[PDB]
C-alpha cells in the first residue's frame, strides 16, 4: 500500500488575497509564539 | 546572461519555474 511516489513539489498552499479599496483586516486575537534558532 | 569527461553537472532542486513561483 505504502510506497515511494514521484510528484511535482508544492511551494505552499494557495490563498488568493481578496483585494478591495474599502476593506481592511485587523487582528483581534494574538498568540505569543516562541521559536528557536541554532547557530554555531 | 553569459564537459563529459567525468564532470557531472547536476540541476538544482528549484528550477526557473519554482523561483518564478516564489
Amino acid at each position: 500500500s505504502q510506497s515511494i511516489i514521484a510528484y511535482t513539489m508544492s511551494l505552499g498552499a494557495e490563498n488568493s488575497v481578496a483585494y478591495s479599496n474599502n476593506s481592511i483586516a485587523i487582528p483581534t486575537n494574538f498568540t505569543i509564539s516562541v521559536t528557536t534558532e541554532i547557530l554555531p | 546572461v553569459t564537459k563529459f569527461n567525468g564532470l557531472t553537472v547536476l540541476p538544482p532542486l528549484l528550477t526557473d519555474e519554482m523561483i518564478a513561483q516564489y
